[PDB]
RNA sequence: AAUCGAGAG
């Protein structure tokens, strides 16, 4: 029989690493059912704070209205999305954005020439002032209650050094991005990592052994920390499964076709989990979780 | 004509790394996959996406409707 | 001041009934400006 | 996508007669309504999104002493990327009869597109 | 209107039903369909999709009796949550251990 | 009431040149959310002769 | 409306 108990004594989890973007763990003895929904999860369902709404005001520059606001739009927002709720689509447009839900950014640059530029200067940096737009020039206009509310952490982008545009003396961009919430898979700017993943971990069952020079060449063929020469006996033993990347060059000797079958682990999960920015990995995969239990408990309460 | 604000395949911004990849190219002496490596691009498709930038914005940009010439 | 001479790129502002001409040189080709308006837009 | 159209006032008159149409708009009574497509001078303002049956320029003609605009005909919407203003070489001093109007079609990747 | 019992293939005795979920898609599906063939008492379960430019989610349960489609649905759901609950919780202890 | 085209209604299906009969067949029409090109299916390219590189073909409504 | 030129299957 299974049972949730039965589960719970054998599923383990083993975090391998864990910084501010990047969380490398293991789930051991789960399904792919369900591996596979929370890193569809996390791709598609979890939700971040993204530029929906431009309101360009003047554009002279080289690059046009729709594209600047889609790279404005890519952008990713260091909010905390549950700092916003969400917009009612159907309210009309004067009462759509409030200040619970909407985070105005603002974008205001003129290009002058520099008065000062050397002779000979091929710099635009130089020979320009604000001949480069970033991220960072994306001011941030709290209106209404989140000026005390977000006062604890201004919002900024995640990558202020994101070049948007550039511009040339005389040429200006003036536009006011509303950020919103929103789920990737909706559109790909609100999903809020930048690969999540998993895969099986490698098997490498040594059938016979491969006792002598052998073992050099066949230690040679994967990476550098999976197979070891044993200090005892000349022999070749599997130290570390989760360093190798599964190319198969064994497979290319016919001298190893028949001492060696490359296998998986059909239960150990290896999430390699990358953050946008606007969230730490850990509490992405932490929000995937419980978004699949969420949508269970709703299907369950749910009159049919 | 200017650099993509993420990478195609996975989502990665990559729009914040093409001066410090031409700066990486100019100042030190690195070739590609080095400095590619040093932004901290490891997937490939990641890395097309900065290696094979054009950057035509700033042949773009000598046309200024604005400015005498 | 609505348009912009196409070759020396200086401001220029044309009443009606009135020769369609930069000011300062002879260039017949005028470009319009673009002015301060609310132009809405989708980031997608 | 990338379309200038030329919009050319005349086309009626030829050869010396006088100017029976000009850009603007009159002192007649015409829709307020299409004041947020148009400029004051009868021309499109740099950036405005158009579509089916939205004014591309106006002009009054003394012929019928109203107001008429021409209009886009196309089942795209566009958006104005630049109007051009041509005057004519002739030394003789004359009004603007030629405006060249250029649109900016979002041709995103659909799924029937060809790679 | 989340979701929707299919009469034309339900059984009168309510052992094999056929349930239409929107706005759902493989993750729910797929998890939920292995949930299910846990319990010792349905017959047959599946999921498919129609269409998958539309967000409609069909799940089919056959059980053997004793039980009907819609209580083997339940308990798949809470299966499914408990499940999540535990995998939360170790995660959790893990990472406060680090 | 000239009502819409709905998912009973039969459609009249026609990829030119007509070399026969069966380049030319009646669909049950299906009516789908997205986009705006005609979908087939794979078995009807044999009698069609079409396949999706470009090609376009005709949907004749039938009125009575 | 023709004529010419460019295309698609
Ligand atoms: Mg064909
Ligand atoms: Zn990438
Ligand atoms: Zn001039």
């Amino acid at each position: 029989e299974w049972n949730v108990e039965k589960f719970k004594k054998d599923f383990e989890v083993n975090i391998s690493s864990l910084d501010a973007r990047e969380a490398n763990f293991d789930l051991i003895n789960i399904d792919t059912s369900i591996a596979n929904a929370f890193r569809r999860i996390m791709i598609s369902e979890v939700p971040s704070v993204a530029a929906e709404y431009v309101y360009f005001f003047n554009n002279t520059s080289v690059i046009q209205d729709e594209v600047l606001a889609h790279r404005i739009g890519l952008v990713p927002l260091k909010v905390d999305p549950d700092m916003l709720t969400w917009v009612d689509s159907n309210l009309p447009d004067d009462e759509k954005f409030t200040d619970e839900n909407t985070i105005v950014l603002s974008l205001n640059v003129k290009c002058t020439r520099n008065p000062d530029a050397p002779k000979g200067s091929t710099d635009p940096k130089e020979l320009y002032n604000n001949a480069h737009v970033y991220a960072r020039d994306l001011k941030f206009e709290p209106q209404g209650r989140q000026s005390t509310t977000f006062a604890d952490c201004p919002v900024v982008p995640a990558d202020p050094d994101i070049l948007l545009a550039k511009l040339r003396p005389g040429q200006e961009i003036s536009l006011k991005a509303h950020c919103i919430l929103g789920i990737g898979g909706d559109h790909a700017k609100f999903s809020p990592v930048s690969t999540a993943s998993y895969r099986l971990l490698p098997q490498i069952n040594i059938l016979q052994p491969i006792k002598g020079e052998s073992a050099r060449r066949f230690q040679k063929c994967f990476p550098p920390g999976v197979i070891g020469i044993d200090e005892g006996s000349d022999e070749a033993y599997v130290k570390d499964a989760r360093k190798d990347t599964v190319s198969r060059e064994v497979l290319r000797y016919e001298e190893f076709a028949d001492k060696v079958k490359l296998g998986r682990v059909r239960n150990h999960f290896i999430f390699n989990v990358e953050s946008a920015g606007a969230m730490t990995p850990e509490e992405i995969f932490f929000k995937s979780v419980r978004i699949l239990k969420n949508k269970a408990e709703y299907l369950k309460n749910c009159p049919i | 004509m200017i650099v993509p604000v993420r990478c195609f395949s996975c989502g990665k911004v990559v729009g914040d790394k093409w001066e410090s990849y031409l700066n990486l190219l100019q100042e030190d002496e690195l070739d590609e996959g080095t400095a590619l490596s040093r932004l901290g691009l490891k997937r490939y498709c990641c890395r097309r996406m900065i290696l094979t930038h054009v950057d035509l914005i700033e042949k773009f940009l000598r046309y200024n409707p604005l400015e005498k010439r | 001041l609505k348009y912009i001479c196409a070759e020396c790129s200086s401001k220029l502002s044309l009443s009606r009934t009135d020769a369609v001409r930069c000011k300062d040189c002879g260039h017949r080709i005028l470009l319009k400006a673009r002015t301060k308006r609310l132009v809405q837009f989708e980031a997608r | 996508m990338y379309k200038t159209e030329k919009v050319d006032l005349a086309l009626n008159r030829n050869r010396g007669d006088p100017i029976t149409q000009h850009f603007g708009f009159g002192n007649d009574e015409w829709p307020k309504e299409w004041l947020e497509k148009l400029d004051e001078d009868g021309l499109p303002y740099i950036g405005t999104y158009v579509e089916e049956g939205d004014p591309i320029c106006a002009y009054f003609d003394d012929t019928l002493n109203k107001t008429k605009i021409k209009t886009y005909h196309s089942s795209e919407p566009a958006y104005i990327e630049e109007v051009n203003l041509i005057g004519d070489e002739s030394n003789k001093f004359q009004e603007l009869q030629t405006v060249s109007i250029k649109y900016r079609i979002r041709r995103t990747p659909q799924i029937g597109d060809k790679f | 209107e989340k979701i929707k019992l299919l009469t034309q293939a339900t059984s009168e005795d309510g052992t094999s039903a056929s349930f239409q979920i929107v706005e759902e898609d493989h993750t729910l599906g797929n998890a939920l369909r292995y949930v299910i063939m846990k319990n010792p008492d349905v017959e047959f379960c599946g999921y498919s999709i129609p269409h998958p430019s539309e967000n409609l989610l069909n799940i089919r349960i056959q059980t053997y009796g004793e039980t009907t489609a819609v209580d083997a649905l339940q308990k798949g759901l809470k299966d499914l949550m408990d499940l999540c609950d535990v995998v939360e919780s170790k995660f959790t202890e893990k990472i406060k251990s680090m | 009431v000239y009502r819409h085209i709905k998912n009973r209604d039969v459609v009249l299906m026609n990829r030119q040149p007509t070399l026969h009969k069966a380049s030319m067949m009646g669909h049950k029409v299906r009516v789908l959310p997205n986009e705006k090109t005609l979908r087939l299916h794979y078995a009807n390219t044999g009698a069609y002769n079409a396949d999706f590189d470009g090609d376009e073909m005709n949907m004749h409504f039938p009125q009575n």
